[PDB]
């Protein structure tokens, strides 16, 4: 059911806007190397709490 | 959601910067103008030389 936003738990400290890869355990986590990036981050998260953000 | 995501030169994090402004030249004169820093070999290279070039 193509969805255009997941909520996945932050494997880390998230901003908004954050471009998010997959961390330990597939967590989210903040990165800076296009190809790791999967999404970005539309709210504040914090470690072990769901972070909702755009595919893209 | 895009078919290519056509990266640009500088989104290449490991090239050098004579690597980047090699990728970015259009032509093989812009190539040797990078290249060849000695002015009078550059001119060789160019088949065209002064009586200065030539006598260096």
């Amino acid at each position: 059911y193509p969805l255009a936003a997941w909520q996945v738990i932050a494997g880390s400290d998230i901003k908004v806007g954050d471009n998010l890869t997959t961390g330990k355990d597939g967590t989210a986590v903040p990165t800076d190397d296009p190809s790791t990036v999967f999404g970005y981050a539309v709210e504040e998260a914090q470690e072990g709490q769901l972070v909702t953000l755009v595919i893209s | 959601r895009s078919k290519e995501i056509s990266i640009e030169v500088e989104d290449i994090k490991d090239a050098g910067d004579t690597g980047k402004r090699l990728l970015k030249i259009n032509t093989p004169s812009g190539a040797r103008n990078i290249i060849i820093e000695n002015e009078d070999a550059k001119a060789l290279i160019n088949g065209e030389t002064t009586n200065t070039n030539k006598k260096n």
